[PDB]
Order: C-alpha cells, then structure tokens, then sequence
C-alpha cells in the first residue's frame, strides 16, 4: 500500500427517495389484502447520500445506525463487495462479502486492511493481508448511460444478519419495486461501520462510470397492499 | 323419559325441555362430518445433535462469561435428560416438561454456567438481586427451561479452587442476553484511580473459594438454560415422531410439523414463491400449507357442515315430522 | 366484519389459537388461558 | 316497472370466509 | 359521575393505583393485577 496527498475535498451529493425500500417483512402468503405492519423501514421522500465514482476515489467509512439501504446504478459490474465491522482490525470480528467470478463468498473473522482498502478482468485478489481462524464461512451462487439498478437492504437484529436484494434493468426513478428476501445468517456480532468495494483495472482507455446511494432505516408503520398473487403493488 | 338421539321429534323435545311440542318450525342443531383417518408429517432428518457434551462437560465457564451454544438441524430427545442426578431442579416456563417431545422449534440456545447454591432462585423471569442484574439477565417473555443440579463432589476441592468469579460493581443493569467482559476499574470517587487499587477503587471481580465443608445451602450448583423460539420457520429441529402417508379429498385430522387441525386437503393453485411456507386468509387463519417432505402446497378446507330444522304440527295431532337442511343442495347431503 | 376480526385477539393469553395451547401446556395450567379466551369471545358475541 | 327497475339497480370470497366461522344469512 | 367514580375500585387487585402495583411486587403477578384492572375498566366503558 502507498500514501498519496492528491485527494480533493468535495461533499457527496444529496438526493431524495420517493417510494423505494419496501420489502416483504414476513414469511407468510397473503392474496388481495390490505395489511398493516410495524417494522424498520425507509421513510418515504427521504434524503439519501449519493457518491459518484469514475482518478477520483470515494470509499469512505459510514455508520451502521440501524440498517442500510444500498442502491447502485451501474454498468459492467464495477461495484463488487462489502465489508462490515466495528473497528476494522484484528481486534474484533469482521464480516466480508465478495463476488467471485462465478460465486459469492461470505466469511466472518478477523482481518487486516490498509488505511484505504481497494481491489486490484480479474487475476489478482488481494484485499486482506492476514486472516486468522474464522467461525462462519458460506459459498453460494452469484447474486447476479447506466443500464443496471441493484437494490439491497442490510439488517442485523435478533442475532441474525438479513440480506434482501432486487435487480432491475432501466437521480433515482419513480415506481414501486418490492424486495424479496435473499439470505439469513446466524452471526451475532457488534457491527457499527461499513465500507463498499469497487473493482479497478489498469489499462484511449475508457472508465465505466458508477453511482451508489446510501440511506438509513427507522422504525415506522406501513400499510401494504397485496394483489391477487403474492405481489406487493402499493 | 325421553332419548335425545332417537328421532328428530325427540331431539326437538329435548331442546325445548318439554314433553309436548306445539305447531311451528324449530331449529334443533347442526350437522357435521366426522374424520376417518389420521396422519402425521415431520421432516426426514434422522441424526442427533450435541446434548451429551453440554451436560457431560469437564469445565463450565464463570458466570460473567457464560457459555452459549446453538443447536439446530437435528432430532431432539429429552428422555436422556432424566438421570442427571438423584435430585435436581427442572422448571419450564411457557411449556410443560412432559410434552416437549412432539413440538417443533426453530432454533435452540443453550447457556451454561455455575452459580452459588442459594442463588438458583435468581435465574428466573423478572427477578432482582446480585447476579440477575450484574451477571445474567433474562427477558420477561421467556419461553424455555432451566435445569440445576448439585456439583459438590466434582467442583469443590480441599486444596482450594479460585477459577470461578462473578461481578459485583457496575453502572447500569444489563440488557437481557448481554455479556460484559470489561475489567476497567470502578470510579466511586471523584478522582481517577490511575489503574491502581485504593479507596473507592475496587476490582469488580470476586471469588467463591468452595470447600467440602460449608453448609448444604452454599455448595456450587451447575445451571443450564434452554431457550426456544416457537414461530414460523423451516422448523430445523424437533423430536421423535414417526411419519405417515398423506391422504387427500377426505375429512381427516392432521399434524403438519406441529400444526394440528381437522379438514380436507386439496391440491393448490396459489402462486407461492421460494421463501413462502404457509398462507393465511381474511380472518387470520391458516389456509395453505407446505408438506415438509415433497415441497408441494396444499389447501385446507373444513369438511361439510350445516343447520337442521324440524317442521311438525302439534304432538296432540300427529307424531310425523319433516326435516329441512339449510343452505345445501341435497344432491350432496 | 368486526365480529369476524375479533377472533385474532389474545385477551392476555399466550396465543390466539387453541390447539397450540392444548399441545404445549399440561391440563392443570391450560385452564386459565382457555378461560380467558372463552370469556373474551363470549363478551364480543354478546355485545354484537 | 321502469322506476322499480331503476331503484333496484341503484342499490347493491368474504362470504365464504364468514361462513367458515359460523355466521350465516337467512332468506326472506 | 359514575364513570369517573369507577376509576377508584380494585376489581380484586391490591390497589387501584398501578405504579404502586408495579413497584411493590414482581411482574408475574403484576400482569394478573393489570389484566383485572383493564377488564374492569373496559366493561365500565361498554356499559356507559
Ligand atoms: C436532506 O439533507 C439536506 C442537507 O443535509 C437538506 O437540504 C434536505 O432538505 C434534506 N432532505 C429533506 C427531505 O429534508
Ligand atoms: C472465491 O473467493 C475466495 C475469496 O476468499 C477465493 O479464495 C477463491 O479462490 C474464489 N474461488 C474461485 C473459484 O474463484
Ligand atoms: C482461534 O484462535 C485463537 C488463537 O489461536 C484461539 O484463542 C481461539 O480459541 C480459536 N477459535 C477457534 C474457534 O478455533
Ligand atoms: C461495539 O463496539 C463499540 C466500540 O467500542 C462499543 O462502544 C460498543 O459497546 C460495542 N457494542 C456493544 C453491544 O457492546
Ligand atoms: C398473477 O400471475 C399471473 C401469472 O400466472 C399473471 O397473469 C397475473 O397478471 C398476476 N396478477 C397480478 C400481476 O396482479
Ligand atoms: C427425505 O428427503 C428425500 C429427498 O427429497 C425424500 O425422497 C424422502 O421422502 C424424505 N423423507 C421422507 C420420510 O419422506
Ligand atoms: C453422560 O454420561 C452418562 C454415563 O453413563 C451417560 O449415561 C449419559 O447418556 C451421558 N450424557 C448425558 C447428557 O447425561
């Protein structure tokens, strides 16, 4: 790793979310019914933080107050994985999610990173320098202007880490898109901060532009409508 | 005397509480269809899960560092949890300690530690004291069991044992199921203790020093707490019940993975999707179920029922009656 | 409609359904929950 | 009649759910 | 007047005031006392 002093100070953009961040809160089927729920949701018409990556490097460290709504507008799969933790060293457990070429790997244990971790067509995978014994490991099928919109919701409650996901082909747009549950993990950690991961390749050369949005969840009461099938339409 | 189940006139007399019935139309009762068979459906898991080493362990941890173990995806057997010792305490809250062999749970949690003899009563919902607010705290909606047994012959030693410790001084009461391992010094006074002992600077750990000689109410006790969560889930863990082939299009009583009922099971057309297990209706009752051995969806419909009325003239005139079945097409009585 | 919707109340019992109450507790103890449920439902129907 | 037809037209799965709880409607 | 006066009756509990009930004794019986008070007050409202 190297140290550089060429960064330019610029606050991230602020945008608004209209009707995004609605996910199925229970594992039960309902058809053509109006229901009321009280859970951790994303408030409607709420400001969210917008980062743009193309040079300029923007991988800050952000809190994990109660939950995270992470959205990515992108093409050619630059955003790769996620790091979650409390102190981000070998003194506390850290959760790590990386999308392989044709798989996804999730693991929770100690690790070691630089002050500005990054990822180096992929031939070399060097994000962490050391790794001690790990408690939970998991391998699964891959999760997969700008032409791809990926929405994810990360929660941690009742000693379980919940990942909800949704994908869509298309300054967020209008409309309604429910999020189906994807993974539950029995981890049980402290979790306070997190940081994203993007892929960069050395290469005239054109760099794909990507944008990602971060929003925070709060406890709220919602009234959901289920149509003839088990689809949330409003 | 009158027999209330011989003919409709007798049933009308028995309902009206009289030996004479006058002209009119009377509503007697309802008719149902009784079940004929019985089926039980449980998952095909056959392996066992660790219970021997949880109880037959060499060293249990201290109170402030209580040992936690997660139990899932097995078949639980509780018969072996009888001959632990000649006498032991076994108290279950939310369940009865005789019926937990035919119940299906989501996840099992086992917490193990060792406690002073007379503090066993303090491991209970909503109790205050020394260890229930500084060492181990339980919620007020607990659903589980608590087991405690004597450990004099194994734990106490003549030479002196000081490997068991508790905590006495803390700022605020612990959140339920929360652990603390801090050793930072207490600050009763107004000046810093600079990490050294002194007045108003007390080390927040203490020892037991068990010896074979103390009274019956002071020897160490071994305590294990089992926590369940009876909700809707894939039902990873539950006990030894034999399965049976399922029947369709016949009013039978069923036990699907712990849900008991009576009715008729039919092939379903609902558009379930991977994570959906069962379904509900307008009145918040179960309507569809998923068989945990074939991954197919079935619909539940209670078998036929209705109301019966009796039309008769006065008993003074004749003993002939007519029967009216309400709201049914009597090609399908 | 409201008479139908009243059936999901607990009235201080441990569950809103009867079969799980009868399949989890011994006869000495299930009586209190059954009594609570029965009294609540009777009151609702009488009010109707 | 015409006015009676207009009046009749003017005034107009839940039934099964209610019936499965034991509430029925009788005809005049 | 009778609706207001109904607020100061025990309905079979230790006391009418509920904070004293909460402070004096443990949750296991405090739940029963609270249930008694709630049922009594709801019945009074229904009658009114
Ligand atoms: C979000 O924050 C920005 C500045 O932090 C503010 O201008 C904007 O009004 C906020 N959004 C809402 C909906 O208030
Ligand atoms: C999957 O990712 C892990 C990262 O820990 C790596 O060690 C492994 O080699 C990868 N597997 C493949 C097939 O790329
Ligand atoms: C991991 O290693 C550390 C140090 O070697 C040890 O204290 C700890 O018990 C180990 N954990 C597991 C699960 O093996
Ligand atoms: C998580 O880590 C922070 C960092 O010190 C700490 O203040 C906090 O107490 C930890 N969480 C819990 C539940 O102890
Ligand atoms: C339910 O799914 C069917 C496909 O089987 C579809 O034709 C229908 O439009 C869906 N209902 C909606 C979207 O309300
Ligand atoms: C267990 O699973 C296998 C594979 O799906 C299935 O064929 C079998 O029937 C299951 N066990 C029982 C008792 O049905
Ligand atoms: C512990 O050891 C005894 C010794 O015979 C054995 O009978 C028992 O099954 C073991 N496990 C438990 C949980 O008691």
């Amino acid at each position: 790793c190297v140290n550089l002093t060429t960064r330019t100070q610029l606050p991230p953009a602020y945008t608004n979310s209209f009707t995004r961040g609605v996910y199925y809160p229970d594992k039960v089927f309902r058809s053509s019914v109006l229901h009321s729920t009280q859970d951790l949701f994303l408030p409607f018409f709420s400001n969210v933080t917008w980062f743009h990556v193309i040079k300029r490097f923007d991988n800050p460290v952000l809190p994990f107050n109660d939950g995270v709504y992470f959205a990515s507008i992108e093409k050619s799969n630059i955003i790769r994985g996620w790091i979650f933790g409390t102190t981000l060293d070998s003194k506390t457990q850290s959760l790590l999610i990386v999308n392989n070429a044709t798989n996804v790997v999730i693991k929770v244990c100690e690790f070691q990173f630089c002050n500005d971790p990054f990822l180096d067509m992929e031939s070399e995978f060097r994000v962490y320098s050391s790794a001690n014994n790990c408690t939970f490991e998991y391998v699964s099928q891959p999760f997969l202007n700008f032409k791809n919109l990926r929405e994810f919701v990360f929660k941690n409650i009742d000693g379980y880490f919940k990942i909800y996901s949704k994908h869509t082909p298309i300054d967020l747009p209008q409309g309604f898109s429910a999020l189906e549950p994807l993974v539950d993990l029995p981890i049980g950690i402290n979790i306070t901060r997190f940081q994203t991961l993007l892929a960069l390749h050395r290469s005239g050369w054109t760099a794909g532009a990507a944008a990602y949005y971060v929003g925070y969840l709060q406890p709220r009461t919602f009234l959901l409508k289920y149509n003839e099938n088990g689809t949330i339409t409003d | 005397a009158v027999d209330c189940a011989l003919d409709p006139l007798s049933e009308t007399k028995c309902t009206l509480k009289s030996f004479t019935v006058e002209k009119g139309i009377y509503q007697t009762s309802n008719f149902r269809v009784q079940p004929t068979e019985s089926i039980v459906r449980f998952p095909n898991i056959t392996n066992l899960c660790p219970f021997d080493e949880v109880f037959n362990a060499t060293r249990f941890a201290s109170v402030y560092a209580w040992n936690r173990k997660r139990i899932s995806n097995c078949v639980a057997d509780y018969s072996v949890l009888y001959n632990l010792a000649p006498f032991f305490t076994f108290k279950c809250y939310g369940v009865s300690p005789t019926k937990l062999n035919d119940l299906c749970f989501t996840n099992v949690y086992a917490d193990s530690f060792v406690i002073r003899g007379d503090e066993v009563r303090q491991i209970a919902p909503g109790q205050t004291g020394n260890i229930a607010d500084y060492n181990y705290k339980l919620p007020d909606d607990f659903t589980g069991c608590v087991i405690a047994w004597n450990s004099n012959k194994l734990d106490s030693k003549v030479s002196g044992n000081y490997n068991y410790l508790y905590r006495l001084f803390r700022k605020s009461n612990l959140k339920p199921f929360e652990r603390d391992i801090s050793t930072e010094i207490y600050q009763a006074g107004n000046k810093p203790c600079n990490g050294v002992a002194g007045f108003n600077c007390y080390f927040p750990l203490r020892s037991y020093s068990f010896r074979p000689t103390y009274g019956v109410g002071h020897q160490p006790y071994r305590v294990v707490v089992l926590s369940f969560e009876l909700l809707h889930a894939p039902a990873t863990v539950c006990g030894p019940k034999k399965s049976t082939n399922l029947v369709k299009n016949k009013c039978v009583n069923f036990n699907f993975n712990g849900l008991k009922g009576t009715g008729v099971l039919t092939e379903s057309n609902k558009k379930f999707l991977p994570f959906q297990q069962f379904g509900r209706d307008i009145a918040d009752t179960t309507d569809a179920v998923r068989d945990p051995q074939t991954l197919e969806i079935l619909d539940i419909t209670p078998c036929s029922f209705g109301g019966v009325s009796v039309i008769t003239p006065g008993t003074n005139t004749s003993n002939q009656v007519a029967v009216l079945y309400q709201g049914v097409n009597c090609t399908e009585v | 409609n409201t008479l139908v919707k009243q059936l999901s109340s607990k009235f201080g019992a441990i569950s809103s359904v009867l079969n799980d109450i009868f399949s989890r507790l011994d006869p000495p103890e299930a009586e209190v929950q059954i009594d609570r449920l029965i009294t609540g439902r009777l009151q609702s129907l009488q009010t109707y | 009649s015409f006015i009676e037809d207009l009046l009749f037209n003017k005034v107009t799965d839940l039934i099964c759910a209610q019936k499965f709880k034991g509430l029925t409607v009788l005809p005049p």
